[PDB]
RNA sequence: GACGGUCGAACUUGACUAUCUAGAGGAAGUAAAAGUUCCGUAGGUGAACCUGCGGAAGGAUCAUUAACG
RNA sequence: GCAAGACGGACCAGAGCGAAAGCAUUUGCCAAGAAUGUUUUCAUUAAUCAAGAACGAAAGUCGGAGGUUCGAAGACGAUCAGAUACCGUCGUAGUUCCGACCAUAAACGAUGCCGACCGGCGAUGCGGCGGCGUUAUUCCCAUGACCCGCCGGGCAGCUUCCG
């Protein structure tokens, strides 16, 4: 059975290299980041969302 | 220390100046007519005084409204119409004090409730409380004097017809009379002689 | 004109269980108060645990009372689930944190020696 | 020096990191001693 | 004869309130907080507070023709503790000190039938 | 405070150590030194650091009358405060209270470090090198080994430490991954802290919670105003999540067991529809 | 509250909320002049133009016109000597 | 869109010309001031342990108390 | 003044009920039960029990409905005394209800069941019997409250001989 680990490791090695590879276009822009609220506030109920606007700072 | 915000802080005029008193007055169901004085802003101008001073609710005790009457039952007043400086009131509730309550309860003997929904002759819908505890006899050696479940339900079913006979059938001005020496109580407390003697019995 | 109320207070001392001579302070002097809470206040605490506890502050023949009853210049009156204190101000304070620890399962021994710091470090103790 | 805040949280941590992360990508005078 | 007031005590955990109203409760006369007299946070709750707050209302009454008061103790009630602290004595004694007439003393503290569940968990509070 | 007193476990926690004869050693917590003039023997500089004064001059007076007193540095005060020095390994007895805010430290800290050999509390040690599919595997778990390589090397009792404290004690070898992987962090912290709310549930239960579709719908909307994408009246952002976790085949999978390659097989699946946690 | 440069930018005026004006010199980092003349927050703070008089405003209803008597207080320093 | 005319700020490059400030030094003169024990279960990233819910004592009880001129 | 969700103080006792876990606002309905009373009936139909089956605090899992209060987790604000040692604000899952699971507690008298035998003394809860006297009274509803003696089965005590 140690010879069949072997084998299925190289599999894992091998869907992990395209997984993160997909990943990389999917991803969203600057500005889209900064707007998103954080799921560490959730503790605090909805007083996380009074805030109306906050990425207003940009440096070019 | 703190700064705190700029301004936040308004020049303060007396409000006294423009507020007027006024007398508010007992119904004739009472001996003492006048029981105070009340405080309201004028007529600026679609704000009406008199839209204000009504509903009102006073908390008299009886002691203030009769001359020889005990001081541990008050009466609710509700203000209903203004007459020139002169707030007419009428009934609107009933209670007993907080220590008259806390005196009552002791640690070895039952308490029966009771309450009912009742309509008067004239239209007022009324919810009514009533309280008994069990009593020791003279001779009595045992320590607890204890009612049996069906003993307490016999006795709660007689406050119910009781309380509710004496109020739909007479008129609001009838069951005041009635609640000021509380007749209905002393009625239940001798109605409860057979089954278990009772004392201590109020609305 | 102060006369009526401190009568009405001396009275309400000794209903409450106080002794005739120690509720007389409530006269002579001008500043003395009482202040009182139940035990579940404290703690939710039934049964047999709440009987623990009401032994805990009393000790055994009153002597974890009559310890916290002098350091701080305070008379306590334990009614049952009710705990009563007569002392001024700063002392009842004193007073209720060192009968709370008790409750809340602190061995008396350890509530002695807290007591004895914080009376000991008070310069200015009336 | 006050740089223990990133430490305060996991989410502080991941903020500082990713910025780390950015500055690895992206990236006496003689005239004193002689004269 | 003696114009009548009402006047509210509350003994909070950190602050005492002193508040008059009329016989319907609805119009507010003066009210002072123990706060507004002492310049810390350790002394909002002390007696010395509470007499000082009670002096500044009795006079403020004087000008005003109220001479006679009822009383109502309050404690914070609900879940906590249900009796009027020392803070809220001293005021009684302050007022009357001050020659205000004094009715009848009631206390209104909220006592629940049956209530919620208080904070503090299993362990306790007020260590 | 207290001090491990038995030499062999001293000997045996350096033998584990590389300690090349050019490395530079920081140490946190000395304490007497029993630890750290065994290191100055073998090491180029030992940069020791000590919040509590009276033992540093009680360090220096140890040290002075030996060769290796002048290798010795020591640093007074908080390390989290202050910049760490530059060093190739790092062996110290950590105090338990900064056991946590200490390695996500030595993450932080570049130029990259050999190896550290850290000891811990048998609690906190045990989740630091727990593998999926274990009880105690948690959030430290997978934030840790995804920038480190953790490994558990012994176990140290009660009595080797003078006072003996209640709880049972164990040495962790850590070695940072040199690059750490390229994935947004951000967006990883944010998908980690919902499953591991509950991490006995199954990932379907865990956002069905209403705190976290609230959370998830609103940054929905924000991102199609982004875009310019229009969003039916009809909506429904439970309906969206449960097609994202049948397509994954996650619906039924716990947390717990759950290792670094499926959160990031799930990252991908939220992100291709637009949900981004950030 | 306030800070104002005086003396052609090398020395600080500052207002606090006790009610005290604080004089600085920037290169020293010292307070040469504590001014307690308010005794609540010091809102208010104006410099004329020529650097003689300054003014002041606080919480409490008062407002202070001040000026610079440094080059009294050095005549009179000296003529003692 | 095109031309003239008028008043033209603001820029670009050489050449003169006024002050203010930067650190490191060198050679002197004054002065003697100053600084509780546990059970079950569920978690934890300032874990030499903590917390939520429900249990146990295998943990130190003082004082008043029928009615009532 | 209006709405929502929980909760059932004081009376509340070492009292009562249930196989145990457990059980407290009024009134109505449904089925069940202990003890007592019996000059009713059957006539041994019984005891203990591996296998097998029903139930099983709290916490927890799955799918729905809600969410006041409290509140593991998490984020913020602080962190004095000190062997004196775990605060404050917000508050995730939960805590509530309806269905499926899960089957564990210091789930204690740290103490299998059935039967027989083996000391006194009073109280206490329920049922029955007898009674000098007090106290209410019965359209319906109801025939009770106290005091004394006795008999059963319970919940608990004070004292003890032999062993
Ligand atoms: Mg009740
Ligand atoms: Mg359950
Ligand atoms: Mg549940
Ligand atoms: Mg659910
Ligand atoms: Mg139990
Ligand atoms: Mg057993
Ligand atoms: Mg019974
Ligand atoms: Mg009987």
């Amino acid at each position: 059975k140690v010879l069949q680990k072997i084998l299925e490791q190289k599999e894992k090695k091998s869907q992990r290299a395209e997984m993160l590879q997909k990943l990389s276009e999917v991803q969203a822009s600057e500005a889209e980041m900064r707007l998103f609220y954080t799921t560490s506030k959730l503790g605090t109920g909805n007083r996380m969302y009074h805030t109306k606007e906050k990425a207003d700072e940009v440096v070019a | 220390t703190k700064g705190g915000k700029k301004g936040a802080k308004k020049k303060v005029v007396d409000p006294f100046s423009k507020k007027d008193w006024y007398d508010v007055k007992a119904p004739a169901m009472f001996n003492i007519r006048n029981i105070g004085k009340t405080l309201v802003t004028r007529t600026q101008g679609t704000k009406i005084a008199s839209d204000g001073l009504k509903g009102r609710v006073f908390e008299v005790s009886l002691a203030d409204l009769q001359n020889d009457e005990v001081a541990f039952r008050k009466f609710k007043l509700i203000t209903e119409d203004v007459q020139g400086k002169n707030c007419l009131t009428n009934f609107h509730g009933m209670d007993l004090t907080r220590d008259k309550m806390c005196s009552m309860v002791k640690k070895w003997q039952t308490m029966i409730e009771a309450h009912v929904d009742v309509k008067t002759t004239d239209g007022y819908l009324l919810r009514l409380f009533c309280v008994g505890f069990t009593k020791k006899r003279n001779n009595q050696i045992r320590k607890t004097s204890y009612a049996q479940h069906q003993q307490v339900r016999q006795i709660r079913k007689k406050m119910m017809e009781i309380m509710t006979r004496e109020v739909q059938t007479n008129d609001l001005k009838e069951v005041v009379n009635k609640l000021i020496p509380d007749s209905i109580g002393k009625d239940i407390e001798k109605a409860c002689q057979s089954i278990y003697p009772l004392h201590d019995v109020f609305v | 004109v102060s006369a009526l109320t401190k009568a009405a207070d001396f009275v309400k001392a000794f209903i409450l269980g106080f002794q005739v001579e120690d509720a007389l302070a409530l006269i002579r002097l001008d500043d003395l108060f009482l202040e009182s809470f139940e035990i579940t206040d404290v703690k939710p605490l039934k049964g047999d645990h709440l009987s623990r506890a009401i032994g805990r502050i009393a000790g055994k023949g009153g002597k974890t009372k009559f310890t916290i009853e002098n350091v701080t210049r305070t008379r306590i009156v334990l009614a049952d689930v009710k705990v009563h204190i007569l002392g001024s101000f700063q002392n009842i304070k004193m007073a209720r944190t060192a009968i709370c620890n008790l409750i809340l399962g602190n061995p008396p021994s350890k509530v002695y020696g807290n007591i004895r710091a914080v009376a000991s470090r008070s310069a200015d103790r009336f | 020096e006050g740089k223990d805040k990133a430490l305060k949280s996991s989410q502080a941590f991941f903020s500082k990191l990713q910025d780390q992360v950015k500055m690895q990508i992206n990236d006496i005078s003689v005239h004193k001693l002689k004269l | 004869e003696n114009v009548f007031g009402v006047c509210h005590i509350f003994a909070s955990f950190n602050d005492t309130f002193v508040h008059v109203t009329d016989l319907s409760g609805k119009e507010t006369i003066c009210r002072v907080t123990g706060g507004m007299k002492v310049k810390a946070d350790r002394d909002e709750s002390s007696p010395y507070a509470a007499m000082l707050a009670a002096q500044d209302v009795a006079q403020r009454c004087k000008e005003l023709g109220i001479t006679a008061l009822h009383i109502k103790l309050r404690a914070t009630g609900g879940n906590r503790t249900k009796t009027p602290g020392p803070g809220a004595q001293s005021a009684l004694r302050a007022l009357a000190r001050s020659g205000m007439k004094i009715g009848r003393i009631e206390d209104v503290t909220p006592i629940p039938s049956d209530s919620t569940r208080r904070k503090g968990g299993r362990r306790g509070r007020r260590l | 405070q207290h001090i491990l007193k038995n030499p062999l476990i001293i000997n045996s926690i350096i033998d584990k150590a590389a300690l090349r004869p050019t490395d530079v050693v920081l140490e946190v917590g000395p304490g007497t030194g029993n630890m750290t003039v065994k290191l100055l023997e073998k090491a180029k500089k030992v940069v020791a650091c000590e919040l509590d004064p009276r033992l540093v001059a009680e360090l220096h007076k140890r040290v002075q009358g030996t060769p290796v007193a002048s290798k010795l540095q020591v640093l007074v005060g908080d390390v989290l405060k202050t910049d760490l020095p530059f060093f190739d390994t790092c062996v110290a007895n950590l105090p338990y209270q900064i056991s946590s805010p200490f390695v996500f430290k030595l993450l932080l800290h570049r130029p990259f470090f050999r190896c550290a050999i850290l000891m811990f509390q048998r609690e906190f040690a045990l989740r630091l090198v727990a593998k999926p599919g274990d009880k105690l595997y948690c959030r430290l778990s997978i934030n840790t080994q995804l920038l480190a390589r953790v490994d558990h090397l012994m176990k140290v009792g009660k009595n080797n430490f003078r006072p003996p404290p209640k709880v049972e004690s164990s040495v962790v070898r850590i070695e940072p991954k040199n690059p750490p992987p390229p994935i947004n962090f951000q967006e990883w912290d944010g998908l980690v802290r919902i499953t591991f709310v509950r991490k006995n549930k199954t990932l379907s239960a865990a956002f069905k919670s209403s705190a976290v579709q609230q959370l998830l719908e609103k940054n929905y909307r924000i991102h199609c105003s982004v875009h310019n994408i229009i969003i039916p009246e009809d909506f429904s952002i439970a309906d969206k999540i449960q097609q994202i976790l049948t397509s994954t085949g996650f619906s039924d999978k716990r947390a717990r067991s759950m290792d670094i390659d499926d959160f990031i097989r799930l990252l991908h699946g939220f992100n291709a529809e637009g949900i981004h946690f950030s | 509250l306030k800070v104002a440069f005086v003396s052609r930018g090398t020395q600080l005026l500052s207002s606090g909320s006790d009610g005290l004006v604080k004089l600085w010199t920037i290169k020293n980092n010292e307070c040469v002049r504590t001014l307690d003349a308010h005794e609540d927050k010091v809102w208010g703070l104006h410099c004329s133009r020529l650097d003689d008089h300054a003014l002041t405003g606080a919480s409490d209803s008062r407002v202070i016109l001040w000026k610079d008597v440094t080059e009294a207080e050095q005549a009179e320093e000296q003529a003692r000597q």
